[PDB]
RNA sequence: AAUAUAUAGGGUGCGGGAGGGAACGCGGGGAAGUGAAACAUCUCAGUACCCGUAGGAGGAGAAAACAAUUGUGAUUCCGCA
RNA sequence: GCCGCAGCGAAAGCGAGUCUGAAUAGGGCGACCCACACGCGCAUACGCGCGUGUGAAUAGUGGCGUGUUCUGGACCCGAA
RNA sequence: GGGAUGAGCUGUGGGUAGGGGUGAAAGGCCAAUCAAACUCCGUGAUAGCUGGUUCUCCCCGAAAUGCAUUUAGGUGCAGC
RNA sequence: AUGCCGUGGUGUAAAGCGUGGCAGUGAGACGGCGGGGGAUAAGCUCCGUACGUCGAAAGGGAAACAGCCCAGAUCGCCGGC
RNA sequence: UACUAAAAACACAGGUCCGUGCGAAGUCGCAAGACGAUGUAUACGGACUGACGCCUGCCCGGUGCUGGAAGGUUAAGAGG
RNA sequence: UUGCACUACGAGUAAAGAUGCUCGUUACGCGCGGCAGGACGAAAAGACCCCGGGACCUUCACUACAACUUGGUAUUGAUGU
RNA sequence: UCUGAUCGUAUUGGGCAUCUAACCUCGAACCCUGAAUCGGGUUUAGGGACAGUGCCUGGCGGGUAGUUUAACUGGGGCGGUUGCCUCCUAAAAUGUAACGGAGGCGCCCAAAGGUUCCCUCAACCUGGACGGCAAUCAGGUGGCGAGUGUAAAUGCACAAGGGAGCUUGACUGCGAGACUUACAAGUCAAGCAGGGACGAAAGUCGGGAUUAGUGAUCCGGCACCCCCGAGUGGAAGGGGUG
């Protein structure tokens, strides 16, 4: 910058650490199970990749963003705490 | 050569002066007169400020006016 | 080759989630005693890298 | 001789205020209420 | 032999080495200009150069290995990460 | 394998939210349609909330052009 | 014009090598080159400096200011 | 007095603003008006000016004459003001 | 000072100081080895002065050189 | 050496010292020998000066390193006090 | 069981002396050796756990090496200057240059902060033991010529100037909306909640009449929170907040 001090050296470092032991999920919504599996049935992790909701050789996750109004009875990892709700309001379950 | 070794500096222009002017509308939390002392006092509806800064406490128009010889600054809301 | 990203700029920089760049804020690290707390308030948390400078640091970010 | 004394909590010991005073006009400690915001009230304040 | 045991040394007889080669391998030694808009840490770069030594390739290689509760099962090379 | 598919947080984490906070305070960042038929307690006719849409207006990613750019001698010539 | 039996001149053969030689000492001399020789390589050294940069038309059209700068003939950002 | 800020009218295509791509420039010069430095010298030097021209502007005038006065060259004509 | 300076510059004989007891000090080499020298303090190396004549005064605070070691401070090792 | 060429002078003017521009004045075309006022003549990318870079030299500038030197420890044993 | 002394046992270390066998000798003789001032071996004469050398460690070290040694500037050097605050220049908004004209700052105050209430000054005149131009007193007159921790400007007599009582807001969690601005920075802020001070209440208080009294990042230190913890449980280390 002509010989000041630049803007990469005059703010101070992002605080914090980064996690090494992070996992990550890989997010599907319960608002998508409805779009997707209009007639219900039971939901796996292998149901979620070939119908191009979610990653391949991942950890999914249930988020309970949308309307589901179809009887799912969907195994995942890790439901969230209002997709619990919509699933058993909806008339179904929902297993780790 | 002699020098003007005694000379030579000055501090910064502050910017003082009246920023908002008479019938103009404003918003609440507007700075109306920024100065040093009170050249201008607090009216209706404006509150002086920790180093004499005259902003607004109310939405309205600015209106400049004399009370008792000093000339103050007001918002009619 | 293959282009190396500029190792002091993305710790100090990072993105929203809708593509705005982030930084902290300076005059913050010590001598704060003579600070009173209506400016290491304002001086807390993060704002948006300003307009004049969002072409210099995404390309110190890519 | 204006050196930068911090004030602790008389209860839970927590250092929260810093400030200043004359190491010859005050030649003691201080002692001032002041708010600790872990018990969440006023509490006295020595130094350190 | 000196000097006794002997040894150094000497005699005799068979073998082998020595030098050259364009690049590639392994082992060791090892810069500077340059970059850092100065410069010493740092970079350049284990590069250039040098020394020893191969082979048709060489080096590595058969877990005192990883991994993390599941497991994989010598090395080398390539693509990802 | 990479990019798109959910973000927020130092992180644990939680998730259309989430961090801070005592806060059901405010603020940051991120999602979020009324242009609209019926209607629901309706409001001067207005439009807040949800179904069926009236069937709203969007999206990425791989090629190949071109401009700038990074790393290389990097437009070319020139020292002591 | 100086020396011209001397610390003389000369022939032949030899020795000392580059941060080194050699010097009755001038930084002299070391192959017409010396305040660190020559040659090849690193190498297309680097130069905020000077120069050069090759056919056409159409449309628009500046700046020589501010701020910061080991900065002032350079550059970043703003202005145009 | 001007200038500046706000607002209501009226006027005026190539104004203004937001966000991207690509810039160049950051040595200015003289003239008018206001001021500093200098001796109220300088073709001096440093600022101000919705001031001007040159820079980057040909044509007419000032004998000649970047910067002054008039006027802004799409091309052609042996027309006119 | 080959090639713009021949001098008052350098050298010199004489002077003084300092080092050196012998594969000496000093120098050349990583070392071995060499030179000094087939020499031995009347010798050899360094520094300064420069035939000769008459002379060479005062200062040991600064800074070096030589000798000392009572006190202060101080490394690795030991101690833990 | 060389951008050209049927290359005058005076007073001016202009990047402020004009063969080339303005206004004048003077001069038939072309050779030969001489002189050295101008062509800011030729030659040498000014040695002076300043700015940027380099080199060598200096020292109580900075950081290193050879040399020289100190102690511990290994090589390294035995016995008295 | 203490200080001091003495003694024993065991362990460790320093001096001092002697020894010879490591090692050392460019001291001598003999052999390899025919020709050898080299070398090696053998014996002798000396020296000797010293020296020399390896590893580690301190000193000294222009002997050598790589380098740095600012800019501004009416050429450069020399002198002066460099950041912040106030005034004039500055042309009645803001802003504006010079090695133009004048000054200050790198602090101070536990009250010189907060709140509640009360007061009015300097100068002049008259009278008065010490006592004077001027100390303290009394009466007049006096609208600010005094004062303000500290330069100046803008303010302040309604007081922001003088006195007094209680106090710690010289708070924590925040902050709509502005000023200034290339960027980094800087500055102001109504109001909301917690827990407080003063006040009968209204209310006011996030240091000081206001604007100087300061220093980005990186790298660390300390205190707390208990976020991560390289198989696991801890720890080390890191992270957040001050
Ligand atoms: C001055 O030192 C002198 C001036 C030259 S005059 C053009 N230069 C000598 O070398
Ligand atoms: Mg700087
Ligand atoms: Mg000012
Ligand atoms: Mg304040
Ligand atoms: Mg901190
Ligand atoms: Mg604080
Ligand atoms: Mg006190
Ligand atoms: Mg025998
Ligand atoms: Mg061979
Ligand atoms: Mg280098
Ligand atoms: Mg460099
Ligand atoms: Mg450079
Ligand atoms: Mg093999
Ligand atoms: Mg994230
Ligand atoms: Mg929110
Ligand atoms: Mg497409
Ligand atoms: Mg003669
Ligand atoms: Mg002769
Ligand atoms: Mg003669
Ligand atoms: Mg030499
Ligand atoms: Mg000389
Ligand atoms: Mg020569
Ligand atoms: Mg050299
Ligand atoms: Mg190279
Ligand atoms: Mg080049
Ligand atoms: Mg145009
Ligand atoms: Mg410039
Ligand atoms: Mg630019
Ligand atoms: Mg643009
Ligand atoms: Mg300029
Ligand atoms: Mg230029
Ligand atoms: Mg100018
Ligand atoms: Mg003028
Ligand atoms: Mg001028
Ligand atoms: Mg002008
Ligand atoms: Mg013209
Ligand atoms: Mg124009
Ligand atoms: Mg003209
Ligand atoms: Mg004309
Ligand atoms: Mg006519
Ligand atoms: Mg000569
Ligand atoms: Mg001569
Ligand atoms: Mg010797
Ligand atoms: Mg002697
Ligand atoms: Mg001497
Ligand atoms: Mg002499
Ligand atoms: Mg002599
Ligand atoms: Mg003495
Ligand atoms: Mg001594
Ligand atoms: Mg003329
Ligand atoms: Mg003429
Ligand atoms: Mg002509
Ligand atoms: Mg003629
Ligand atoms: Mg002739
Ligand atoms: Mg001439
Ligand atoms: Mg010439
Ligand atoms: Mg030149
Ligand atoms: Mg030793
Ligand atoms: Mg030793
Ligand atoms: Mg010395
Ligand atoms: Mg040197
Ligand atoms: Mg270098
Ligand atoms: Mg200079
Ligand atoms: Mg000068
Ligand atoms: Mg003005
Ligand atoms: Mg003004
Ligand atoms: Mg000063
Ligand atoms: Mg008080
Ligand atoms: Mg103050
Ligand atoms: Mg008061
Ligand atoms: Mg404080
Ligand atoms: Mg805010
Ligand atoms: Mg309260
Ligand atoms: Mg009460
Ligand atoms: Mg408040
Ligand atoms: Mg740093
Ligand atoms: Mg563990
Ligand atoms: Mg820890
Ligand atoms: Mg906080
Ligand atoms: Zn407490």
């Amino acid at each position: 910058e002509g010989g000041q001090m630049p803007i990469h050296m005059r703010l101070p470092k992002l605080k914090g650490f980064r996690n090494r032991f992070r996992t990550e999920y890989e997010i599907v919504n319960v608002g998508d199970i409805n779009r997707l599996f209009p007639q219900g049935g039971a939901v796996g992790v292998d149901d979620l990749v070939a119908k191009g909701a979610v990653r391949k050789n991942a950890l999914v996750k249930v988020l309970g963003d949308g309307k589901l109004t179809a009887k799912v009875d969907v195994s995942a990892h890790k439901f969230s705490g209002s997709a619990r709700a919509k699933i058993t309001a909806a008339g179904g379950s929902a297993t780790e | 050569g002699a020098s003007s070794s005694r000379n030579g500096r000055d501090s910064a222009a502050q910017r003082l002066g009246v920023k908002r002017y008479g019938g103009q509308v404003v918003k609440a939390g507007e700075i109306l007169v920024r100065q040093r002392g009170t050249k201008f006092h607090p009216g209706v509806n404006v509150g002086r400020g920790g180093d004499d800064t005259l902003f607004a406490k109310t939405a309205g128009a600015v209106e400049f006016g004399i009370k008792r010889g000093r000339k103050t600054v007001s918002i009619v809301g | 080759p293959k282009a190396k990203t500029h190792s002091g700029a993305s710790k100090r920089f990072r993105r929203t989630g809708t593509g705005k760049i982030v930084r902290q804020k300076a005059n913050r690290r010590h001598l704060l005693e003579h600070k009173p707390s209506t400016r290491t308030r304002r001086l807390d948390g993060r704002t948006v890298v300003a307009a004049n400078d969002t072409k210099r640091v995404t390309s110190l970010l890519n | 001789v204006r050196p930068k004394i911090t004030l602790a909590c008389e209860v839970c010991k927590h250092r929260n205020y810093i400030t200043k005073k004359n190491r010859r006009n005050d030649p003691d400690r201080l002692e001032l209420k002041k708010f600790c915001p872990n018990c969440g009230k006023h509490q006295a304040h020595r130094e350190t």
